[PDB]
């Protein structure tokens, strides 16, 4: 399924994903598209800073959610 | 509708902590430029 990551330059990111996916996982696909290592990265849905163990259905992220990445 | 997590980001853009942002969006009823001032008011 795709989801959408939102970048603070104003970039739409989109990723292919399943909801079993850990953040981590999803890190790693925005570091393959992108460039930005894994521990550059903060992802925000729904008031939420999202934790590298947890998958994505554990936030009841779902098809066609848009995330948004902060970097440090 | 009201820009919760574009607005969570923004502000974590300028230089402080999730849960800080999270708070102060809070204390502020999502008025970005007011959750702006607590965050330069009260960093550490």
């Amino acid at each position: 399924m795709q989801i959408f990551v939102k970048t603070l330059t104003g970039k739409t990111i989109t990723l292919e994903v399943e909801p079993s996916d850990t953040i981590e996982n999803v890190k790693a696909k925005i570091q393959d598209k992108e460039g930005i290592p894994p521990d550059q990265q903060r992802l925000i849905f729904a008031g939420k800073q999202l934790e590298d163990g947890r998958t994505l259905s554990d936030y009841n992220i779902q098809k066609e959610s848009t995330l948004h990445l902060v970097l440090r | 509708l009201e820009n919760v997590d574009a607005k969570i980001a923004k502000l974590m853009g300028e230089g402080y902590a999730f849960e800080e942002v999270k708070r102060a969006l809070e204390i502020a009823q999502n008025n970005v430029e007011v959750a702006r001032s607590i965050l330069r008011e009260f960093a550490f």
